[PDB]
């Protein structure tokens, strides 16, 4: 209803990677369509990151444009959870003013490391009944909090009061204390204001009493990145740096001490790690100094799985004058496993424009559906794919409900593909400029 | 259990006492001529003697480089330092290439300095305004007269009569770490956390033993965090950034190591540095390493490289054997590591799976050492995952042929991809 | 009783000592007194620019 | 005294340049062997640099790699006395991301140029006897004296506590108070006279003249393009100081090994560089034969263009002879302390002679190593065999990778 | 301009302590009142560079400057 | 222009003309490979050198007490 900040993107319709218990795949299941031996392997890699015993093992999707590589990455986001970090990244997005490429890849790198910390903590809980404070003009005070089960007077100190204080803390209120640090939070009130009050214009809805003892041993669960950790023990301000961006290269010292410390938190109770992914979209963008930075840095304990992704066949290395496959060296690719796309056949197709019909909320009829996929197979997926949308519009122009034949070849006329448009070009070459 | 990298078996060089390599022994197998050249090596740099001394680990990919450099770390231990880089790390953008390399060598020198930490601590009684301050502990209580940068100290952790405090004076560091357990009972409820008394003297003296690169040294004097004054805290405001750190800098550093060394208050430890891929570097960071290689301070640096006869980066039409120019060919000493036979690779890929707590049959492994003998071992070894996963959820305990098969099936090398291309 | 002592707290045989780093003294650099009085000139050889 | 920082080098063996006073070159002197005109050269020069009255002569050292050139250069650093600076450089440090490539020759010319001021201060060392606040008494194990204290004075000692019977000492006329211990107490005069001389570089001052607190620039780099102004009120200021007779110029030596790194735009700098009264004397060494200067398509009998080549005098080294290089192998035996035996020798040099120079030395200590691991006291030809067989050469290394060229990455 | 420079202590009072920490200048030889006709030779840039920057500016961001 | 073969005096007759205005007059020398600043651009750094060949010569009479 409500237009959200997400909308209908390309890969809104996947779901998942769409497999069964024996990660055999169905033929369309979670938004999937096809591609049985592609999303087989990419359940089996994504066992592999769930495992997490096994580090820097790199896997490439290669394959033929619009064959499916980027929504095999994204079924395998959607079916990883946000428990574990899925970092995403094109190959171009390392090309850095403010760092050099391989701090930039060992950033993404880091980012895709979780470190799930735990610390247990002391929290009182309860309905404020009663505060009172008292200062001259040290200050004195008194706070009876209430649990249903207990009510307990406290008697409290000056740093407690001045917190206190400084949160407004009345009656009515129920409140949340740490007692390890002092700090104060508010979780909502338990009833009205005096209505004798002016002002005060608000009705808020009063959350339940709290139930239990009023202080408890609460586990909480924090993760970070390594890469957080790394920007905040960078610098003194290095937090505002996770925001803005502006970290330079931070030193390698600073690194191997997180690594060690890291290490630590593991092998006490303090931490545990959860390793992820790395996806570089797009790799070939990447040129010979990252790919040669990639074969060492997956050499490291606490490298994630990276995935890539490529259409380019044997082709020139960026950087270089040599051809390589997918336009990556022959050292990364014996590092890494290639998993390949195929294309896709009537059948496949035709469930594919289904199912963004269904995301994208369009009724259409059956002989549409075969002009539009027999125009798919002819030109491409995503020129169908986005024929749907303007034929929906056409036909919600017209007044119709369900998008007919009339309206393909009303958008198909309207918005041309490549082809069409390379032939009229060519038809008009003088215009263009330089030929 | 810790996570399983590429070179998590590699545990040494599994040398005799001769010096001769076992076939396999230590994870390493195979490569018997380079590992006894590793462990001359690995003489060398126990010796302490030479400095400066470079050796290139140059063969097929796959060949055991990288595994052989790791294995020296190993050999080595943890006091000596080793420093891994790769070649394309040198290529900054915040300092200049000859800046990294130099950086690099230093911080693969390192030095245990055993310096005399005296800490004040207690609980705080009195905070007079030069400050007359009083710390209370365990055994007794002591009048102290401190700075007033200390004064200052105190304030920032705004440190309260009562409070336990922890002073370091050596580096003017105060730590508050909460107030004395005997007022934890005063108020039911406060903010502050609550610590017991120090059990120990007030003021005590302990002797330390601290491990630190000359790189860090270098830093801390390039960029100081320790001034504690208007104009030092003012420029620690300013965006940290790699410098190019000058030889002055770096000579009177070298000047109170060698003071501290006659002092007998310290003691240096030359480590390695590594260049994985040191094709990467350009022309102008050879003749850099060829006047950095010959200084009496470098450490001993070991290269590697697959390359063929390659053309030189930086150059347009200079071709040389590793793609390191023959200047730089002349002053280290070449290791060639031998492309491993179908016995050694089946050997390697059985360590990799005892390494990864997989269990393997007799003829599932020779499966896999028939696809190694085709593709490359990395690739052979890189199927002993997938096909324990598949043979989990297939309710095997083992990798069957029929899983390796399947894996094999999915997944594809880069030659049959480059068939499949071409 | 060593034994007994580690089976009560390990503390009481090895202690956690607090990590710190090295403080190292100034680099004090030596200079003549005439390098500082570089750059001053003869207030009767400055015009009011 | 074990394991220092300054550990056995390439040119650790290296002394000098082992020349008699009419600069004829003794055959194995001071660690150098053979290269008898070109360490004649190399005097001539050292002595043009102790005159210091000439500016601007450049010297090209020019050779095969491993002919002596930078023996030479650090024989020429040994030889000259620590007091005169002497910069060295590789000619690919002149790529910095933080001054441009002609600063950073300006910033290396002026490293090479020493001013040498020497002043007088009054120093107060002694014992402190009675602290009145104010009067002062102070002893010596010789005499005593009570000073009356000035405002300034006493509150330099009041903030830097001074009781009875601490050991201190005073600058008279900044009264830096520093205490070195409690009470052995100074013999001599309480109040001495010294004169201290220092050398400091026009770099140096540039450097601290550029800014607040801009010696830290001296140390950790960070220093900009300093501005042209300030260079030239310093070079004159310098002059006056020259002819006042408060300061004397040392001129040094600048080193840039591997100059044919240097690009066109440097070498065109350096012709209008070396044409200044202050510059130094400037060496250079480099391998190369007719080749391409970088940043051009032109071609250059040492990759530097011939408008610099005509401002130098070119040394050349001449390849060793088998008599030559058995000494050279001989004195870094004797640097590494490595014994051998006289077939040892004999084969080294062999190799030497066949394959690389440089080769063999890392052989004596790879055989050394092996000598030592089988219980041995002097290397055997066992030894040197063992060691060729487990290092490879240039040469040997290259017929391999020929021989396995299809394993190879981009091999052509 | 009114820009008032102190030039150390006179010579006259070296003897008022055995030991300050003070530099002492001789008196001046002249007259009080000095006059001198004087020249200058700078060049734009200089005025180029002078107005490129506040300098001398005794508030916090010049200081900072 | 100054146009001629190497070592011809051209440096030699720049400086001639130095010598022959004075110290007066203002001469800046400066070499082409001194525009690359890294920190201003190449137009910069010549309209610098051109500000610095033009002096300005400022006559005061200086009041001292
Ligand atoms: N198997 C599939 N199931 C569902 N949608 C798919 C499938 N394959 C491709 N698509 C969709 O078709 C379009 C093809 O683009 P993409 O998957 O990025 O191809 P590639 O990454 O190979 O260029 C996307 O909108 C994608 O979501
Ligand atoms: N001799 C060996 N014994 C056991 N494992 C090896 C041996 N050589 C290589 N490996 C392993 O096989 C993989 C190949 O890496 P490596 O050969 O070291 O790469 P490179 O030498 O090309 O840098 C790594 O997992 C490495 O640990
Ligand atoms: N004349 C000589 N006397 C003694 N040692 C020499 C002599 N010439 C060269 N060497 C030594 O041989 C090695 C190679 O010489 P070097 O000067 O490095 O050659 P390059 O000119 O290529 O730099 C160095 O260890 C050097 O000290
Ligand atoms: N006309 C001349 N008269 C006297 N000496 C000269 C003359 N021309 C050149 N020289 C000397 O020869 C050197 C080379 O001349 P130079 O001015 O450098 O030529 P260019 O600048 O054209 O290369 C000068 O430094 C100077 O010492
Ligand atoms: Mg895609
Ligand atoms: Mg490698
Ligand atoms: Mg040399
Ligand atoms: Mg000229």
């Amino acid at each position: 209803d409500v237009t959200r900040i997400e909308r209908i993107g390309a890969h809104s319709h996947i779901r998942g990677l769409g497999l069964d218990d024996a990660l055999e795949p169905r033929q369309a299941s979670q938004g999937m369509v096809g591609q049985l031996a592609a999303r087989r392997a990419a359940g089996v890699v994504l066992e592999m990151i769930r495992e997490g015993k096994i580090a820097g093992r790199a896997v490439l999707i290669a394959g033929q444009p619009g064959t499916g590589k980027t929504a095999i990455a994204m079924g395998m986001a959607q079916a990883l959870g946000p428990d574990t970090p899925f970092t995403a990244i094109a190959g171009s997005e390392i090309f850095s003013l403010e760092m050099s490429k391989t701090e930039a890849l060992t950033q993404a790198f880091r980012r895709s490391i979780g470190v799930r910390i735990k610390e247990e903590t002391e929290i009182i809980e309860g309905e404020v009944v009663e505060i009172q404070i008292d200062r001259p003009a040290s200050k004195v005070g008194k706070l009876t909090l209430k649990t249903t089960e207990m009510e307990t007077i406290y008697d409290l100190g000056t740093k407690m009061i001045e917190s206190l204080t400084k949160d407004k803390v009345q009656a009515g209120d129920v409140i949340t204390i740490d007692k390890a640090t002092g700090k104060i939070s508010k979780l909502g009130r338990s009833f009205t204001r005096a209505r004798d009050y002016d002002a005060m214009g608000s009705q808020t809805k009063f959350v339940q009493c709290p139930d239990g003892e009023l202080q408890k041993r609460k586990e909480v669960v924090h993760t970070v990145s390594l890469h957080e950790i790394d920007v905040i023990n960078s610098r003194t301000q290095g937090f505002l740096a996770l925001f803005s961006g502006d970290t330079g290269e931070i030193k390698s010292e600073v690194r191997e001490q997180i690594n060690a410390k890291v290490a630590e938190w593991r092998e006490e109770g303090k931490a545990e790690i959860i390793p992820g992914v790395l996806f570089i979209d797009e790799v070939h963008m990447l040129d010979i100094e990252s790919f040669s930075f990639l074969n060492r840095a997956l050499e490291s304990d606490m490298a994630p799985v990276l995935i890539m992704a490529t259409n380019r066949g044997i082709t020139r290395i960026r950087g270089t004058s040599y051809q390589s496959p997918h336009g990556i060296p022959i050292d990364l690719l014996d590092r890494l496993l290639i998993v390949s796309t195929t294309p896709y056949s009537e059948k496949d197709t035709k469930q594919i424009l289904r199912i963004r019909c269904e995301e994208e909320d369009v009724e259409m009829s059956e002989d549409a559906y075969t002009v539009l996929t027999r125009i798919g197979l002819e030109t491409s997926l995503r020129y169908a794919i986005q024929l749907i949308t303007a034929a929906s519009l056409v036909c919600r122009k017209r007044k119709g409900t369900e998008v007919q034949v009339d309206d393909i070849k009303r958008v198909y006329s309207l918005f041309l593909d490549e082809s069409r448009s390379t032939q009229y070009m060519k038809e008009y070459q003088d215009a263009f400029l330089f030929n | 259990t810790q996570r399983i990298a590429s070179h998590s078996h590699v545990k040494g060089l599994g040398l005799d006492e001769s010096g001769l390599a076992k076939q396999a022994a230590s994870g390493l197998v195979g490569q018997e001529n380079a590992r006894e050249a590793c462990g001359v090596i690995v003489e060398l740099i126990k010796s302490k003697k030479m400095a400066g001394r470079a050796v290139l680990l140059a063969g097929p990919p796959g060949t055991g480089k990288t595994a052989l450099a790791l294995a020296i770390a190993q050999e080595l231990g943890s006091k000596v330092p080793f420093c891994p880089m790769v070649g394309s790390e040198v290529y900054s953008t915040e300092i200049k290439k000859t800046e990294v390399l130099m950086e690099n060598f230093r911080r693969a020198i390192g030095l245990r300095i055993k310096e005399t930490k005296e800490v004040y601590e207690g609980e705080v009684t009195e905070l007079t305004p030069h400050v007359i301050i009083g710390l209370k502990t365990a055994k007794g209580t002591k009048q102290l007269k401190l700075d007033p940068s200390i004064f200052e100290s105190l304030q920032k952790e705004r440190v309260e009569a009562g409070d336990v405090i922890y002073i370091e004076a050596n580096s003017g560091a105060v730590k508050r770490q909460g107030r004395c357990d005997t007022y934890a009972t005063e108020f039911d409820l406060e903010a502050e956390e609550y610590v017991p008394l120090p059990k120990g003297d007030v003021h005590k003296k302990k002797e330390i033993i601290q491990d630190v690169t000359l790189h860090d040294l270098d830093v801390a004097n390039a960029r100081p965090q320790g001034g504690q004054d208007i104009l030092s805290m003012m420029g620690q405001l300013m965006k940290p950034k790699k410098t190019e750190i000058t030889d002055k800098l770096r000579g009177e550093i070298n000047k109170v190591v060698n003071k501290y060394i006659d002092q007998g208050i310290a003691e240096l430890v030359p480590g390695v540095l590594f260049v994985d891929e040191v094709h990467m570097l350009d022309i102008e960071c050879f003749t850099y390493l060829h006047r950095a290689l010959e200084s009496s301070i470098a450490p001993i640096v070991i290269f590697a490289s697959n390359r063929g006869n390659c053309v030189i980066r930086g150059t347009e039409d200079i071709t040389s054997p590793h793609g390191i120019p023959l200047d730089l060919l002349d002053r280290v000493m070449i290791i060639r590591t031998m492309l491993y036979t179908p016995q050694e690779m089946k050997q390697i890929i059985k360590i990799r799976a005892q390494t990864e707590g997989i269990n393997i049959s007799e003829e599932a492994l020779n499966h896999l050492g028939e696809i190694g003998t085709k593709t490359t071992l990395r690739y052979s070894v890189q199927l002993l995952t997938p096909a324990n996963l598949l043979a989990k959820i297939n309710g095997k305990d083992s990798i069957e042929k029929e899983h390796v098969e399947e894996i094999s099936e999915l997944f594809y090398d880069a030659k049959s991809s480059a068939k499949i291309l071409a | 009783v060593r034994l007994q002592r580690i089976c009560n707290h390990p503390g009481l045989v090895e202690p956690r000592h607090p990590g710190s780093s090295y403080v190292a003294g100034p680099l004090e650099y030596p200079s003549a007194s005439l390098i500082l009085k570089a750059l001053e000139r003869d207030f009767w050889k400055e015009a009011d620019l």
